[PDB]
């Protein structure tokens, strides 16, 4: 008659690593690393992202005519831009402080577009021939929809003196631009005046742009260049435009209605018609694991990213053969 | 293991014991079988559960990256940004992997300890009244029926009586 | 007759946490986290901080007339600025590379102010009517005390050609500015010349400021703007000023006499009449603990900041009921 | 605990023993009382002291933040700066909290070990001359007076004599 | 140490035992000498080797700095860059130093454990047939020649025979 | 007759530290920290570094005549510049985006220099009197060898209109500059035209430099200043130069033939005639240790830098006296 002390064993093949030994078979274990995703771009808590598709953020904000899909976008959870979107600046040029603006959009969930300077209200200047074959729409020449390329009217460009006042409650994103023509002849043709300027003033802003006229390489068949600028107009503050040529004026601006959590995600994926509480640039995550190894840039209620291939905790004891 | 019981003086585990992590096997004239020790098993369960939740909790306040764009003449600060994000991910990856390695070692040792301690609890009861076989087992000098056996699992084994 | 082995117990209720169990009562423990401060701004090793109160760093350096308290400040241990000080730039404008200058002050403990261009020495220009109602002092119009707003004398602004030489042993912080008037009429009224400039040269510096004349919003009732610039003049090097208008000239500059450890601390607190070896923006720390959880930005011989609410080491053993 | 002594086969501690962490209680015809074991107690004290100072020392070379201002169009680098400072504070917070958790576990086990080892030191002296009661105590077969008891605490208990 | 054997109930090590980490010394009429226990020694060797390689492996994916120049008016970002590089080096320095401290503790305890377990393996064989001396040694009641001794090192010591 | 259990001891004096005890003597130990180096700058896998010696990176690229040693350098493993090289910009001035360029060189292993605008091809301008005593070569006045200081020819500076096209397969580093003379008289003497410009255009670049004419301190006996600029010319893209004075034109540019791993190392050391798989600014490392404590900035297959003085693992057991 005898009695023995002993411990559990089972058919488990689960292995855990330790400092002194690897691949120790244990009776029980708990995986704590999520390795799978759904491979899709999803709504985040039922709120669909803004998927720019082939448009870049600049083509969207300026109103590149190939980006009419985003003429009035609802509130978004996050934004998805491609690595090299084709529809950027149809007419070649630059976008001043572009990356500082993108950074601003990581904190923005909703824009409401509003008209600040009506197209019809340009009575001393021509405001309908500001169109280029570099920015085509349905076969015809067009231009960025949110700005107006003003040119001379009956061979005169009188000094422009306009001013908008932010009466509405929000902060306002105002955009404008300057045209850098190829040569002195092009300058005189479009604007008459040989030497020109655009001065822009707010409470904080005090700039004076002058066109640099130089020989350039063609890009989308254009020797000219457009430089685009922006500012945030605080509520109850006014912006003053003065110019005698080369001015790319704002027609529409964006009210900032919703601040908060958002991000600009780089991905070649498109919309997947799913919902999720955690999204990555390569797919969404549905798990209660503390960790995952899918991608570092996530948005939502996410596990913590680590670079491991395997994280498994022993719960049970060493399993015997 | 450190405590010498699991895969030590107790060669192997019991497929037959299904209702607990540690326990007893008895053999006598009436028959044989297994009985889980509920106390030490439950202690083990609580320990390991708390440990897991402790791990999960420590790691949930941790670095999370965000996208930042830079242009062609901001390469230095772009590189600064890349090296900073990668720097922290390496640190957290190292932390996670090490914690698991270390805590797995301790978990396996914990189980070894519980078994060793259970073996000792019984040894300290039996004293001179049983031969210590050297393999986890105790052969009794007296005949020990099922109620005698239960009393050993009780903790209420009357040594003087036998 | 018997002998027993055993261990200590006591009436301790101190608890420590472990990985496998929380709130384990132990006989002895050692708290290692400091949670208390005195709530005051204190001297640091007997050296009082510079407490700018309602002045900003710019109002102090330029000599905003509401900042006379800081006309000659002794050596400081650290500086304390508010989040939104009211007395910044009385006359609206900008301060070029302001944040790079503040960063310079984190390494500076003492300035000695000295006169580089005497106010009296402006014999071809008017140097006492450069005053604004935006910068009032005792009810009258005044201006930044360390610079001179030069205007035309008997309807003439002859080209200014001045030069200071850093003969003294230190590095010198030189400050100047440019006036951006509202319109062409204001320009001619103050300076006659329609188009103007200010050129500033050192061994390293080679700039040429031109005023941008534009319509602006009023701020403290001013349509104009002042842009302030700075440079560090190395010893034995000379600074060359050339201008024909709009020039805000230096009268006083600051010798940098003491380098070392300092910081600009943001706090709404004022002086507390205490001493301490470790200071935070919400109070001072007096303890030998390795850690504290009061605030990340400290100055002095400080414990290490952690974000915990509790750090307690077991020293004794598990205490039994 | 891992070593089975503290709150194991020794159910509880002694309010009565005030002059040390571990020690002996004796009972005989002359009376009873407690005696701290100075050697193992002092070893414990040194261990725990060194540990504390070791912890304090490791952590004193560690990240310390400084203020940096940025303007309205330096948001990216401001954010970089915020995420960098917060990144390190999380890392150090995690390090501190974990070190304490881990070292508390080890400290409690250390004490358990010292008690277990003291129990064994005495068991190995007494051998067959005392009954091992199963609860930390040893009942002697011979009468054992105060000098006999001291000799057991000495380490110089003449087994053959008895 | 935690397990009580090394510099505990076994006062000191053996200069005489050169062919292993743990083992036996015997004394009888035919003579005396040492014999390494190859099993437990080899287990120790593998453990410590794996540990070392584990340490070396964890640390090889870790922060590495690169030079970045900044001009006289980029002091903030230069300082950001300095504090970022130093920040990570402190973290890794702390990690390395701590890992070594912690794993040294565990390594010394591991050895203590192996010795304690070897002592127990032999104790559990000898049972009542030898006096447990209290110092690592076992004095036999029967005469035990070299083949008897080998059988104790074998694990195949026929208790009933003696 | 008795048998005893026991453990090894030896004559080892090696010590390891633990949390609870320091300087524990053990039978065996393993040092894992490398503390020694060879004190030399070495080839990295047989590939010699570019050791600029007394030249700075700017003096090398622009062709400072004191830097003829680096007129045609082979492929390098890394670059070694001193802290304060004497031969920088012989003629005083600035180098625009210099640090962003150095950062570009950390990813470059080889340049091939090529002629883009032949010196002989300047037929309407004088291209051999652009020489200064500040840039001497063998006792005579000279100038940066990779650029041409064009001055007026027979008292005329006709507008320059030149253009190079990147036909070759690589990216091209193009460099140019502008001269900032001391005064209006110097301007007219060298270039005739009172007011001048240089416009430079590519697909992305669109600049217009104007000389700032101001009184300056002499540096190497020069009141003038040269500002140097650069750009990377993508393959199959063309660069357009337009100017009417002050133009420092490119003669030679650098083809970027090899990208990859490199670095700019700061060190006062010179070439050591050794090989190594791991290099620091104070010497090379030959070891299989996981860690070292020599210097943070390494290049190659290196151990990990830590700041410790000592890292020693216990392998054996506690050694007894
Ligand atoms: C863009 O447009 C908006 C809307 O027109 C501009 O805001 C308005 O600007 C005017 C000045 O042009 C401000 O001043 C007038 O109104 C105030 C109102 O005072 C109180 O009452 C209103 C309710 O009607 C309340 O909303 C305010 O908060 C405030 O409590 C008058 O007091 C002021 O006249 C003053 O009277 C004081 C007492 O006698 C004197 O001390 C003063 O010296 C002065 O004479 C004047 O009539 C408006 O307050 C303001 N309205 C709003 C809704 O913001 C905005 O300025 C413009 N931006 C730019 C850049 O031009
Ligand atoms: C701001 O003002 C200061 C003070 O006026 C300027 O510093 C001075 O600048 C002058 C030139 O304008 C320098 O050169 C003169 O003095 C040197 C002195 O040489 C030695 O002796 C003095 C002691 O008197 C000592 O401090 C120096 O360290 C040095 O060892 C003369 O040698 C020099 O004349 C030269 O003689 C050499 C030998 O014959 C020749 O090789 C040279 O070609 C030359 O002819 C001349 O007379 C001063 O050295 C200098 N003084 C000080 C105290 O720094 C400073 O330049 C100015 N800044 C600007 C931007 O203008
Ligand atoms: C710097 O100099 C280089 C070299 O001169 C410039 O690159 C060349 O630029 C010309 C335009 O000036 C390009 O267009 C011509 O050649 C293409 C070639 O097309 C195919 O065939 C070549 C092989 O010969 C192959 O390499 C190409 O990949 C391509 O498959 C002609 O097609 C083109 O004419 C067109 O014909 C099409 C069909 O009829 C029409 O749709 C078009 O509307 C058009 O009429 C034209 O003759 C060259 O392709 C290009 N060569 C190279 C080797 O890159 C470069 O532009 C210049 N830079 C600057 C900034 O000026
Ligand atoms: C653990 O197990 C031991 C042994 O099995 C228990 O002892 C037994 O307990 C039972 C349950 O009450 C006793 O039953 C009683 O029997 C008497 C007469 O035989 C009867 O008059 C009562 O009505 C009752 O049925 C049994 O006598 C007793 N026997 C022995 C030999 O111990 C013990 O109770 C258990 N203790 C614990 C702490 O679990
Ligand atoms: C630890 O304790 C034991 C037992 O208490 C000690 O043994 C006793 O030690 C005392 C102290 O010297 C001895 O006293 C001597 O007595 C003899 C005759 O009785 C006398 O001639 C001497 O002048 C002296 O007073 C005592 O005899 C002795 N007795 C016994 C039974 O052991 C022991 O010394 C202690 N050892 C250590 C290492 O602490
Ligand atoms: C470990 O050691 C024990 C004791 O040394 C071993 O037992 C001995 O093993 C030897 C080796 O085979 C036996 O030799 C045989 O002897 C018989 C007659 O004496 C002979 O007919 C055979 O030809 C052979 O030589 C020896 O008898 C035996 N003796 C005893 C007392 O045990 C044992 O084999 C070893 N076991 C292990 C697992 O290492
Ligand atoms: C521990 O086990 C792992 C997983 O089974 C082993 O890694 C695999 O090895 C197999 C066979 O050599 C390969 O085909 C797989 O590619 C490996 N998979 C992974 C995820 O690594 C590993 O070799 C074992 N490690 C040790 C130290 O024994
Ligand atoms: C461990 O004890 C702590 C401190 O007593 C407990 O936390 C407190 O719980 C009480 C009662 O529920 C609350 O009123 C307090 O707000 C808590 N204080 C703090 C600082 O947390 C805690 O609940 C216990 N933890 C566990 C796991 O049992
Ligand atoms: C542990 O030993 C080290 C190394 O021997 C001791 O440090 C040395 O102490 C000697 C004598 O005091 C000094 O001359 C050396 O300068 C020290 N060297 C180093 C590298 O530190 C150390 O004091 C001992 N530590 C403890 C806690 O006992
Ligand atoms: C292992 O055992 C369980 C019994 O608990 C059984 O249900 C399961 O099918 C088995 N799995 C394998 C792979 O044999
Ligand atoms: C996530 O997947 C699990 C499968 O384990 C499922 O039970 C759960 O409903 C899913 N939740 C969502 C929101 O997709
Ligand atoms: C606990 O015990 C000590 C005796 O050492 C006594 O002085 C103290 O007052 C007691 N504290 C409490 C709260 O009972
Ligand atoms: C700090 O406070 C302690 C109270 O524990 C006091 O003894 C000490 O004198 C104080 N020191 C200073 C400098 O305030
Ligand atoms: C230590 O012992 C070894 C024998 O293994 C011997 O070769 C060596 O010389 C000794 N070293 C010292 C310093 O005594
Ligand atoms: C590095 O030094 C070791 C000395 O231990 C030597 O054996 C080896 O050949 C050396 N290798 C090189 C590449 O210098």
């Amino acid at each position: 008659d005898q009695i023995c002390i002993g411990y559990h064993a089972n058919n488990s093949t689960e292995q855990v690593d330790t400092i002194m030994e690897k691949n120790v078979t244990v009776t029980h274990a708990q995986d704590i690393l999520e390795k799978t995703h759904n491979g899709k771009l999803c709504d985040l808590d039922g709120v669909k992202p803004l998927i720019l598709r082939d448009c870049s953020v600049a083509g969207w904000l300026l109103g590149n005519p190939m980006c009419d899909e985003f003429i009035n976008v609802p509130e978004w959870s996050y934004i998805v831009e491609k690595a090299n979107p084709v529809n950027d600046l149809c007419y070649p040029g630059d976008f001043n402080d572009y990356e500082e603006l993108k950074h601003l959009l990581s904190r923005i969930n909703h824009f409401e577009k509003i008209q600040i300077i009506p197209k019809s209200s340009w009575s001393s200047h021509e405001a309908s021939l500001g169109v280029s074959s570099a920015c085509p729409y349905q076969g015809k020449s067009s231009f960025f929809r949110n700005v107006v390329w003003l040119i001379k009217k009956n061979s005169t460009y009188p000094t422009i003196k306009r001013s908008y006042n932010n009466t509405n409650q929000e902060d306002l994103l105002v955009l404008w631009g300057i045209h850098h023509p190829n040569d002195a002849a092009e300058q005189t043709k479009l604007y008459r005046n040989p030497t020109t300027y655009i001065s822009v003033g707010t409470s904080t802003l005090n700039q004076r742009l002058v066109p640099r006229i130089a020989t350039r390489s063609k890009v989308n068949g254009q020797n000219g260049r457009m430089e685009f600028f922006w500012t945030i107009l605080k509520p109850n503050d006014a912006i003053n435009f003065e110019s005698n040529g080369n001015f790319i004026a704002p027609e529409y601006a964006y009210k900032i209605v919703k601040k908060g959590d958002s991000t600009i995600m780089k991905s070649e994926l498109e919309y997947g018609n799913c919902n999720t509480k955690c999204q990555t640039p390569m797919g969404a995550i549905n798990s209660s694991m503390p960790f995952h190894n899918i991608h570092p840039l996530t948005i939502g209620e996410c596990p913590k990213y680590v670079k491991s291939n395997r994280l498994v905790l022993a719960t049970g004891l060493r399993n015997s053969p | 293991g450190l405590f010498g019981a699991i895969a030590g003086f107790i060669e192997g585990g019991w497929q037959g014991m299904v209702d607990g992590w540690y326990g007893y096997h008895h053999s006598n004239e009436q028959g044989s079988g297994y009985a889980a020790d509920k106390e030490s098993t439950q202690k083990a369960i609580d320990g390991v559960t708390n440990k897991v939740n402790s791990i999960i909790d420590k790691m949930n306040t941790q670095f999370e990256a965000v996208g930042r764009e830079f242009n062609n003449l901001e390469r230095r600060i772009e590189n600064l940004n890349k090296k900073m994000e990668d720097g922290f991910l390496d640190v957290w990856t190292y932390n996670a992997e090490l914690l698991v390695l270390m805590e797995n070692e301790r978990t396996l040792d914990f189980h070894d300890s519980n078994v060793k301690n259970l073996y000792d609890k019984v040894r300290l009861q039996l004293r001179d009244n049983a031969k210590e076989l050297g393999n986890g087992c105790f052969e009794f000098y007296h005949k020990c029926d099922n109620e005698c056996m239960e009393s050993v699992r009780n903790g209420t084994y009357d040594y003087p009586q036998y």
